[PDB]
């Protein structure tokens, strides 16, 4: 059985109803009862059982979490959603011998769309001595996570050469932080002058480009 | 015979009924020259959590 | 119901690794033990389960060949044997106890397996200086093995605006990360900022000054 | 009062006895009379009162239908079975405030077991352009209803992706017809070559396979 | 005795529907009115009844909260109001009058209530061409809403051997059906066959030819 987890990435403000839906390839109802399970995993922690069976709640589970559904269509609902509910949720089946987990949903707290803080980092001179040059693009305190970062070296697009990192949502700021690193050998790095990072995001009406000249 | 049951399954406490509680936990005979009383105890037997 | 595991298993491809999961708070003989694989930042896949009293083992069709399960009731623990480790097998593995008609009901911490032929290498940290309100600076830590690295600013005296991005593994098998801080442009010429990088596996402690 | 009804589907030849038995959890008998009623509902028509009380016949009810029984056991008998008598039959109780209907029983005429006519249809090119492909399996002029339609995509068992539809019994041929549709995405459909429909039926000595390759 | 009802009410989830049952051929002041639900291809569930003379309304335990029953003796009509509709409520409701000691004795036609979020969508029809005795072909009508769709062959010129399978509700909220027909092999290369599909709620009349 393959478990499909409709919407697997949602953002909801405090006190809002959140629904995560799971669908199964085959019926998971057996012996009258349902054998479907919902697990919660906070970052850095082992998954914890929220809902064993279709509706029954696990140990130490607040009443906010609720499970419903029948046959192959199931839903997890958290209406009084609050702070530490930011976690990854899984829908799992126990009807057949191969236990299968759903895709998983990262439930995140919503905040109004913000304009990214864009800045650029030229490679350090001591790095240039070692024959490598890494130029960094910094996006600070922007929402949502969806953003397009493009490197422009002398008005040329580069792909397959950049590494991307994104931090987790801030507990207080509730805005993402994003870092793009473009790495090159020294000989190719000095071969061009204008290095730019272009960012496209919802909080920007048009793409914003920050450029610098080497030296 | 006194016990606590879920609200819906009170309909299963009767002669010739079927279900989880009736067929597994408390089965009532067909004749049953008697009475059945049920009342809500949400205030008494339900605690937060 | 406490489940305890080993920590940080590192192996070169082709080796074998043994995982031990101790159990406490229950008889350990009435509940089967399940093992679950999770690639970091990915989904979960059930590996297999073992019965404590009778060594009846069941495995997923995918992991049948490369996984072996044993149970020691004398010491009340379960062992997983992985053979011919490969780059895909690098992941966090959990041991769980059966309960509430759940296969993997009660989970115990988690043990990480890193499959790589690389060796211990010291990180190199570079000052990402401010470009000539508030500006941004930081440090780039590159070419270290393995994770993690403790990164701080002013020995923890600078916490506002500190973003230490999670590391990304490179094609060379080495790790790269960046730690950035936003500070007012007034303190660029006055206040001193130093990034502290600690990598215990290589025992590398570096303090790098950042200046415009 | 929960009502338990005799088999849902009855297959009897024309002019033969058709017996539908309905049992009650408590005694429907009260005030001497019996309040156990029998309803008929032709598809596309509202339910019609056949038998009010245990045996009394409703207005405009032919002599074919007869009601019998008492207490917790009741029966409806149709000896001169007629082609018009194809409908869905319900047993109902009027003793207590919650009027409870039976599980229902559909009456269909019996004929000789017929070998299904199997067909398969690949999706149209216009449909393929739409990014969705539906392969169809057709079963024409088969009796009885019991039939299994199995999808083999490159000799792989598919489940949870096929929808089956069954037509009502034909007026003259009196044989059922079935259509099972497997829906897939165009990229997923074009990743496989051999598509087969397996038909398991009573009238066949072995299941009949109909397979084609894409394009 | 004549009972007349509304026609095919369709509402989005959460809406409220007020539904009418006109009575003629009898006093309507001396006979109570019952309302009963029937899900398609399923059994019947008694909703509840009203006394027209005295406004005493009693409902089934399951439907007490969601349903309100009233009477209007001036126009000789019964009203049923469904609040907070769900996908489960999509079914055919019947209004019946008491008779022969039967609760819902004399029923009136029947009215279909459909609850869904998706709006009207035009049907897309695709020809099932015959594969390369008796051959088969057809047309597939997919992604349409709501019922019904009238399909014929050659504007009704081909009727024998025509099977229009009942619509099936997909997970996307729409419907699809298959209209198939079997033809002799000698007519494949000679006669043109066209399926005509008509969807009046969407004003969509489409004529598609099927070719080998």
């Amino acid at each position: 059985i393959v478990l499909t987890q409709s919407p697997a990435s949602l953002a909801v403000s405090l006190g809002q109803r959140a629904t995560i839906s799971c669908r199964a390839s085959e019926s998971v109802d057996n012996y009258g009862i349902s054998f479907m399970n919902w697990f919660q995993q906070t970052p850095g922690q082992p998954p914890k059982l929220l809902i064993y069976g279709s509706s029954n709640q696990g140990s130490g589970v607040p009443a906010r979490f609720s499970g419903s559904g029948s046959g192959t269509d199931f839903s997890l609902n958290i209406h009084p959603m609050e702070e530490d509910d930011t976690a990854m949720y899984f829908c799992q089946q126990s009807k057949e011998v191969p236990y299968t987990f759903g895709g998983g949903t990262k439930l995140e707290i919503k905040r109004t769309v913000a304009a990214p803080s864009v800045f650029i980092f030229p490679p350090s001179d001591e790095q240039l001595k070692s024959g490598t040059a890494s130029v960094v693009c910094l996006l600070n305190n922007f929402y949502p996570r969806e953003a397009k970062v493009q490197w422009k070296v002398d008005n040329a697009l580069q792909s397959g050469n950049s590494q991307e990192s994104v931090t987790e949502q801030d507990s207080k700021d509730s805005t993402y932080s994003l870092s793009s690193t473009l790495t090159l050998s020294k000989a190719d790095y000095e071969k061009h002058k204008v290095y730019a990072c272009e960012v496209t995001h919802q909080g920007l009406s048009s793409p914003v480009t920050k450029s610098f000249n080497r030296g | 015979d006194s016990f606590v049951i879920r609200g819906d399954e009170v309909r299963q406490i009767a002669p010739g009924q079927t279900g989880k509680i009736a067929d597994y936990n408390y089965k009532l005979p067909d004749d049953f020259t008697g009475c059945v009383i049920a009342w809500n105890s949400n205030n008494l037997d339900s605690k937060v959590g | 119901v406490q489940l305890q595991q080993s920590a940080a298993e590192l192996a070169r491809p082709g080796a074998s690794v043994k995982m031990s999961c101790k159990a406490s708070g229950y008889t350990f003989t009435s509940y089967t033990m399940h093992w679950v694989k999770q690639r970091p930042g990915q989904g979960l896949e059930w590996i297999g389960y073992i019965n404590p009293t009778s060594g009846y083992t069941e495995y997923n069709q995918n992991f049948k060949d490369k996984t072996t399960l044993t149970a020691d009731k004398s010491s009340s623990t379960a062992y997983m044997q992985l053979n011919s480790l490969t780059s895909e097998d690098s992941a966090v593995y959990y041991c769980a106890r059966e309960g509430h008609r759940v296969g993997p009901a009660y989970w115990g911490q988690g043990t990480l397996v890193t499959v790589s032929a690389a060796s211990t290498k010291g990180p190199s940290v570079f000052p990402l200086a401010p470009s000539s309100g508030t500006a941004a600076l930081g440090c780039l830590v590159k070419d270290y093995f393995p994770e993690p690295v403790t990164v701080s600013w002013n020995s923890g005296a600078l916490t506002s605006g500190v973003h230490t991005f999670p590391a990304v593994l490179q094609s060379s098998g080495l790790y790269s990360l960046s730690s950035v801080v936003t500070v007012p442009s007034s303190s660029l010429g006055t206040q001193t900022y130093i990034c502290n990088v600690n990598h215990k596996p290589s025992n590398t402690k570096v303090d790098k000054k950042v200046e415009p």
